């Protein structure tokens, strides 16, 4: 029988990738969610009780919460959208342009193998006055990392940068794909150089778009290098991972710490289920 | 629209030219047929004319205008491709809408053009099916109601009927005649099929290695082969052909001599001898000298054969046989013929229709 | 066509400066001499290579390079062969691709690595691959795994059903087929996956800079990071901008080298 | 073989390597001191630390911690303190030639967890050239700065204005000059408007803040500036005053000997000229440095840190760093032996003079050579005597980042309201409730 | 290898069946070709013969043993797709190797096999060149190299030969049949070409909806075609049917009068009586009344029409005609023809060849 043979085979052939997962990432997992429902703090480890949900709680009612995750959903959503919409752009010039393209796809992937520490000294140097290259461009006295809605337009671009190409990557990879007698096809049916990206190109490479658009998101939520080196904590504008690394690395209060990790996984699942469930595409399909 | 191809080529590297000099005029409304062997740069010529492969060297004109760097949906063609290229993602209905909305026509007006034609294509109606549910037989069907809907200012079809049944070969054929004089429209149409070409034809055009042979109507070509290729590729079975010595009042055939008609024994006189000729007959104008009336027997010449084998089609049998010394065999007998395997048979031939070539040039002396 | 060349002409150069501007402000961050590396000029003056040589002074930056080097390559080759193995199940056999193996699979990537630290590093104290490559790499493939399977998966997916079934008709055993018709077909999704990979393990802080103490381990992201300066509390700027133009060098060669692949 | 595991921050290494190889010949090899690396990252550190002691690590020994961990690592019981010592010696080379205020600043319910080390103190920095004396007040270096503001010359001052801790020890050196004092001694209360007294200190340190922050021709960037920044600023000349710790003197003469720095040339000089070693770090000769650090004294200067009240001398508050034995150990006589070797007069003279850290042991301020490489010493002396300390409590971690986040950004201060936000806020952190900002 | 179905069906989710309950033996080195209308379950069995596709009831087996559940490799038949599947990163010259190199043969053996199938299907030189280059019936005649090399425990072949120009078809059948032959191997072939039914078929198979309606050699299914739909499906022009009344020696025509032969017209009395007759004769047995002679006149039956139209093929001509009266037209006569363009015409037809047809269940009632 095939199908009884081709189970066994699955089996073989998932084994160490399941494993593997499981047995490293099953107990941390387990017991970041234990710590999750108790008193636990790092320094007094003896001295700790179950609290039942009362972390929960106490986390959810805060405006810190809200401030932090505020800002951390509106710099992915507006970071996201321009990061797609350049990534196609960058993906198209990167697979048509005529010009020797090994130059292109090297110096295009080169900012996503820049260190995150260096990038983020990197725009903050760069936008202090009298001192940053592009900061003296500005009228006097203007110091745009020290007001809210200015520091948070150079995080964006400090992002985007540092990771349009990833989804110009993958979005490259999944458009080598299309037949082009299917362009072409089009082309002779008088489909114009925009009219057939929307209704050929696009559709045909969907189910590759969503690894893109999915991976990226997942990552944008849990921002952390580019708003705390580059204005650390100021005038509001901090991102939910670093309201979380400040209430475990910096105060211990881990019974905290876990919770405030476990509703930002919680937070990710309903973008991650919205995502496969608005394409159909997706991998189990 | 006219369409004007001058001295036009394709050639790719090992430099090899797929086609070569192709140099013609299509008038407006003009049904042309292309034929030749596979691979001798049909599609080639097409995709030049599409504008899908860039001419190497020579110019391509329309309605009055050269097109050479025009793209493909500037100069407004609709084309069937060799592969019935389909799309996913876009079920049957909407698949056959897609040129209609590309022209912004209104939605209403597409609908109904799309059932209009899902009739006369046989597709059924419009299905709502994804391609990938439909046999080769169906996706054929469907890649026809794309360039069906559209009206062009010229049809490019590259085999769109070979993946059909017998019956919907001869009705979509039907279907197409009729829409293409009913939209008046210039037509290039490619088939390997020539009982499909002197039907559709207005004109039929064959090529050979990348150059034109012939061009004419399907009469003009059955009648009056250009050279010994062109009278091997058309009609079924092809053309009879002997070796033989010219005679000054005809020809000494391996059989016989045959006098040549006076008026083509004169055109020979005119004509540049050969060292030798090769006569072309048609298997069909070779006949059992008992089934012709003495009218016919007056001037046909007679001789005999032993039946090796014979195949049937009911109105007609084509006699195997085979003959001592080289070549430059089959006889197209009438219902009425009496034969039987191994006999010894007396034939005859309509000597007016021995065409006549150069042996060492291939080129026909008979035509004018 | 002028036209055609112009434009890709102008386009090229547009984003070939778009993407390394920030880069060459990198590059006059560590030419600078540390009298001017604050004046607020794209184009240096009077540059030193001061910066270069105070990092390269002593193995403590090197030995780091050399771990990342080996940490880096063995994560990739490693994690696209068993996400490679797992994402080939999901995509054409029948019951792998069951919708909870996607489900664990997103569950290692959707969860924070800030939580995960503590419980890691109290394991790797007891089974004593603690600040060295194993105990680095075996994490790195964990949370490197979601991606690769993921990603191939949605490359596997899409090479044409008539291929298989040729593959088939034509006697080849499953494994066979893989080698000689799918990979062949798949190798952008391939080469996608071992550049993201590599890039992913390349850079990586929040469980180097845990899971590990001692020149046996330490890597290039964290050897960068901890730098000294004429301070506790002063930067050195200088030091910094030019580890980053060395750790980048590996993330150009490997790309230039694997980009040749990505062509239709 | 006995080897006890000498844990130091990542900056420190080529002090205590060295310090670590001198004992390691002096102690007559019954044992051996081992240098071990934490990260840079003081907030790091910590962590690394912290995982260790909760796990049992036995190759935890001897630990360097910052000034302001001692009562955590007390109240955690992860520092024994030096009343426990078996040789009964600890506490001992603690206390008998110490500096009061690093002696004070170790202990925690007055029982010394940690014998200090390190010590270091802020200072006021000044353009000698642009002003006839240094100010002694607030309200004098913001004269100073208003006058240069209308003249045309520098007009900003330099500071720790950023959310970062360093505005908490300004915050703090205001408000304990003004004679308040953030918690009660034993940390349980809040203390900042209990009396009026003690709201006038903290609304008046408040008010200071605002003022420095609002000036005319003060810094646009003010909400923004830390040590690196308050250096530059006046390296390029553009603030007039600067407060920062001692290690800007030699920062500025290498600078000098640069050129990065326009009032000062030394760049042009033929002796200087080759001052700096291959590595481009300054390593003069003593007449190298005699001529550089002479023609600094003609342009720029130093002095005592300024007052919040009229004639009255600053209480800095201190950085440093406190050695400690971890109650992990297994080698703890041994440890605390390592300790006294390590604070011996010949290793704090190296670690000041070579690795450039102020000694915490006072017979050094006697020493021409530890003179000669500090001229400050005089001040520096006078301030670690009468020192401020940070508020030594177990929650400090939570104190100090809710404190610095009510404060920050300097602009919105205003006094009565934020002494209101403070004392809320600092309750919440000494109740344990609520996340921290 | 025999191979048996036994009541096979395959039904796809609207469920709607591509193949209702087929069921034949086939014998070891049987040639069958499959034929029909599009999309009437062709491919879906040869899918299921191969295991590409699982029977959704009834059984299959091979060798005298059940296979349903068994893998394609445990079969090893080879197959030519009608998509024409090739492997596009490989040349032609290891996409021809491939089964060999699965087969582990050693390399000078495996590069002779490739040398000896290139010149078996007279294809090309070793052009090494990558699919994608190629024409189209480059490709299909590329994708026969894969099947042809191998020599299988069966072939299986979906319109290997559609493709390409009649002049390589000629010669590749050919090679075909002599390869079948010489292999003694059993065949399932497929095509929409009933011309090549009736010369490669051992057995020929028409199917209509996934239902079989017919089996038998070309000449029975030709000659004795069982129902009114088989009667209608192979020869050319297709065959001319009426609706007639019985009569007590044979059938009154609309428009004429035959006597049967006595053994007919006692079929018509085992037979029960349908309420009207349909009555069926092929173009090719329709002459002209000129055309009887003395022998002829005797066996012949005559009746008169107009043409309606006349056209030619020299061999043949297709005289088209309308009767008074509906139809269930057109005449297959001789090239010694006289007739002109819309002539009146007396017309012959041999009262032995007509066949007649149950109006109400569709079956022959001649067949026999
Ligand atoms: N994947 C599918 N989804 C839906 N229907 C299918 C599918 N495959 C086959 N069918 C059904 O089977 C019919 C086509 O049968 P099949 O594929 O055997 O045609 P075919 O034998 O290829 O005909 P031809 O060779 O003349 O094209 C269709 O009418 C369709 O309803
Ligand atoms: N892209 C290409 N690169 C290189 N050579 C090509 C390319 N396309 C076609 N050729 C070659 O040039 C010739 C052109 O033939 P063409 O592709 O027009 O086939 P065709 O004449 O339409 O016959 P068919 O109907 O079988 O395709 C082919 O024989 C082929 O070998
Ligand atoms: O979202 C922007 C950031 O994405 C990357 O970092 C994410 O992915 C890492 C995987 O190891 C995580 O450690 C990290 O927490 C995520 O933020 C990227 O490396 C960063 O440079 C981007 O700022
Ligand atoms: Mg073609
Ligand atoms: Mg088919």
């Amino acid at each position: 029988d095939d199908k009884k043979s081709e189970r066994r085979l699955a089996f073989w052939l998932i084994a160490p990738a399941v494993l593997l997962m499981l047995a490293v990432t099953a107990y941390p997992i387990g017991y970041a969610v234990w710590l999750s429902l108790q008193r636990y703090n790092l320094a007094e480890p003896h001295d700790t009780e179950f609290i039942g949900l009362a972390n929960y709680v106490t986390v959810l009612t805060d405006g810190y919460w809200w401030t932090a995750f505020a800002v951390t959903l509106g710099i992915t959503v507006v970071s996201v959208a321009i990061e797609f919409a350049l990534g196609l752009a960058l993906a198209l010039v990167m697979h048509r342009t005529i010009f020797g393209k090994g130059a292109v796809r090297t110096a295009i992937l080169i900012p996503y193998g820049i260190v995150t520490v260096a990038a983020s000294y990197s725009w903050y140097y760069a936008w202090t006055p009298g001192t940053g290259y592009l900061a003296n461009l500005l009228p006097e006295g203007s110091a745009p990392l020290t007001d809210q809605l200015p520091s948070l337009a150079i995080v964006v671009l400090a992002e985007v940068w540092k990771t349009t190409p990833f989804m110009a990557l993958l979005l490259l990879a999944g458009l080598a794909l299309v037949p082009q007698d299917l362009l072409n096809a089009a082309q002779v049916d008088g489909a114009g150089p925009w009219k057939r990206l929307t209704k050929v190109i696009l559709p045909m490479i969907k189910p590759a778009i969503l690894v893109a658009l999915l991976f990226r998101t997942l990552d944008a939520f849990r921002i952390f290098d580019n708003i705390y080196i580059l204005t650390g904590g100021s005038n509001d504008t901090g991102s939910v991972s670093i309201l979380g690394y400040d209430n475990l690395f910096k105060a211990f209060n881990v019974g905290l710490g876990s919770a405030i990790s476990v509703l930002i996984f919680l937070s990710v699942a309903i973008i991650a289920f919205i995502y496969i469930k608005i394409f159909g595409a997706a991998a189990p399909g | 629209a006219e369409i004007v191809l001058d001295r036009v080529t394709k050639s790719y590297p090992d430099v090899r030219a797929a086609v070569k000099e192709f140099s013609m005029t299509i008038a407006d409304g003009e049904f042309i047929i292309l034929v030749g062997p596979s691979g001798c740069g049909k599609s080639t010529t097409l995709n030049m004319i599409a504008g899908l492969e860039e001419i190497t060297s020579g110019e391509l004109r329309i309605g009055g205008e050269r097109v050479n760097e025009k793209a493909p949906k500037d100069r407004d063609i609709a084309m069937v491709f060799q592969s019935y290229a389909l799309y996913p993602h876009m079920t049957v209905r909407q698949n056959i809408a897609f040129p209609l909305t590309l022209a912004k026509v209104p939605k209403a007006e597409i609908a109904a053009k799309v059932e209009e034609t899902a009739k006369i294509l046989d597709l059924s109606e419009l299905l709502d099916r994804k391609p990938g549910q439909l046999s080769g037989g169906q996706r054929q069907r469907v890649a026809m109601g794309r360039a069906i809907v559209r009206s062009p200012k010229a049809f490019l079809m590259d085999q769109p009927l070979s993946n059909l049944d017998a019956k919907l070969r001869v009705q979509m054929r039907a279907e197409i005649s009729r829409l293409q004089d009913r939209l008046g429209t210039t037509t290039v149409y490619v088939t390997h099929d020539q009982t499909e070409a002197m039907t559709l034809g207005d004109r039929v055009v064959v090529m050979l290695a990348g150059e034109v042979q012939q061009i004419g109507t399907p009469d003009e070509l059955y009648s009056s082969p250009a050279n010994l290729f062109v009278a091997g590729f058309i009609g079924s079975p092809a053309m009879n052909f002997f070796p033989a010595t010219r005679t000054d009042v005809g020809v000494r055939l391996p059989f016989g001599e045959v006098t040549l008609t006076p008026h083509m024994l004169d055109l020979l006189d005119k004509q540049a001898r050969p060292e030798n000729i090769i006569v072309g007959i048609r298997p069909e104008h070779i006949e059992d000298s008992a089934l012709l009336d003495g009218y016919a027997r007056i001037r046909a010449l007679t001789f005999s054969v032993r039946a090796d084998i014979v195949e049937s089609l009911g109105a007609d049998k084509y006699v195997h046989f085979t003959t001592e010394g080289a070549g430059a065999f089959i006889a197209r007998v009438s219902a009425d013929s009496r034969v039987r395997t191994g006999e010894q048979i007396e034939l005859a031939i309509d000597t007016t229709k021995l065409s006549i070539f150069d042996a060492a040039t291939g080129l026909n002396l008979t035509r004018d | 066509d002028a036209r055609r060349a112009t434009w890709w002409s102008v386009v090229n150069i547009l984003v070939i400066v778009y993407a390394l501007i920030p880069v060459l402000w990198i590059l006059s961050l560590s030419l600078k001499p540390t009298s001017s590396v604050k004046d607020g000029k794209l184009i240096p003056t009077e540059i030193t290579f001061a910066n270069y040589k105070a990092i390269f002074s002593g193995d403590a930056f090197t030995s780091a390079l050399f771990n990342s080097i080996g940490i880096g390559l063995i994560t990739t080759i490693i994690a696209v062969v068993i996400g490679g193995m797992a994402a080939y199940a999901v995509a054409r056999l029948q019951f792998p691709g069951k919708q909870l193996l996607i489900g664990v699979a997103l569950l290692i990537a959707m969860f924070p690595h800030i939580s995960l630290v503590t419980p890691i590093f109290n394991m790797w104290r007891g089974i004593g691959l603690f600040d060295t490559w194993p105990g680095l790499i075996i994490p790195y493939i964990t949370f490197a795994l979601p991606l690769a399977i993921y990603t191939l998966s949605a490359f596997f997916r899409e090479i044409p059903w008539d291929l298989e079934k040729a593959a088939k008709m034509d006697g080849a055993t499953p494994a066979q087929a893989f080698r000689k018709v799918i990979a062949p077909l798949a190798a952008p999704g391939i080469v996608t996956a071992a550049i993201l990979v590599f890039i992913f393990a390349w850079n990586d802080l929040l469980l180097a800079l845990s899971l590990t103490a001692t020149q046996r381990a330490i890597t290039a992201p964290v050897a960068i990071a901890n730098f000294t300066g004429s301070s506790q509390f002063e930067e050195p700027t200088g030091s910094i901008a030019a580890g980053a133009m060395v750790i980048t060098i590996p993330i150009i060669i490997f790309v230039l080298i694997f980009q040749r692949r990505i062509v239709a | 073989g006995i080897v006890i595991n000498y844990y130091t921050p990542a900056n420190e290494e080529a002090t205590f390597k060295a310090v670590a190889n001198r004992c390691n010949e002096q102690l007559g090899g019954r044992f051996q001191i081992a240098q071990r690396n934490l990260p840079k990252g003081a907030d790091d550190q910590r962590l690394q630390l912290a995982r260790r002691l909760t796990g049992n690590d036995k190759s935890l020994d001897v630990m360097a911690l910052d000034v302001v961990w001692t009562a955590e690592f007390a109240e955690a019981g992860w520092a024994v303190p030096l009343s426990e010592d078996p040789a009964g010696l600890a506490e001992a080379d603690a206390t008998e030639n110490t500096l009061p205020g690093p002696l004070e600043t170790a202990r925690w319910q007055d029982e010394l967890y940690a014998a200090p080390i390190t010590t270091n103190t802020q200072l006021l920095w000044y353009r000698a050239d642009l002003m006839p004396a240094p100010p002694t007040t607030w309200d004098g270096m913001l004269d100073e700065a208003n006058r240069l503001y209308r003249e045309g010359g520098p007009s900003w001052i330099a500071v720790q204005g950023k959310q970062y801790e360093g505005m908490v020890v300004w915050f703090n050196t205001l408000l304990q000059s003004a004679g308040g004092q953030v918690l009660s001694d034993d940390g349980q209360r809040v203390t900042l408007t209990d009396t009026p007294e003690h709201r006038a200190a903290t609304v008046k340190a408040l008010r200071i803040i605002k003022s420095v922050a609002t000036a005319p021709g003060a810094d646009p960037s003010i909400t923004q500036t830390d040590e690196n920044t308050a250096r530059l600023a006046l390296e390029q000349g553009k603030a007039a005053l600067e407060v920062n710790w001692p290690y800007v003197l030699p920062s500025l003469l290498e600078n000098a000997v640069k050129g990065g720095v326009s009032f000062l040339p030394l760049d042009g000089d033929p002796a200087l000229q080759g001052s700096i070693n291959d590595v481009g770090t300054f390593s003069p000769t003593d007449e190298q440095f005699d001529i550089a650090f002479d023609a600094s004294k003609k342009v720029f200067g130093f002095a005592p840190y300024p007052g919040v009240n009229p004639d009255e001398p600053a209480r800095v508050t201190l950085g440093g760093l406190n050695l400690a034995v971890a109650s992990t150990s297994q080698h703890k006589a041994e440890a605390f032996e390592a300790i006294r070797c390590l604070r011996n007069v010949e290793n704090q003279r190296y670690t000041s003079i070579e690795g450039g850290l102020p000694a915490v042991r006072t017979s050094l301020y006697d020493d021409p050579a530890f003179q000669k490489k500090y001229p400050q010493y005089e001040i520096i002396r006078q301030q670690l005597t009468n020192a401020a300390v940070r508020p030594a409590t177990p929650v400090y971690q939570a104190v100090s980042t809710r404190m610095s986040a009510t404060l920050a950004p300097i602009s919105d201060i205003d006094p009565e309201r934020t002494a209101d936000e403070l004392t809320e806020a600092v309750q919440k952190a000494i109740d344990g409730k609520g996340l921290i900002p």
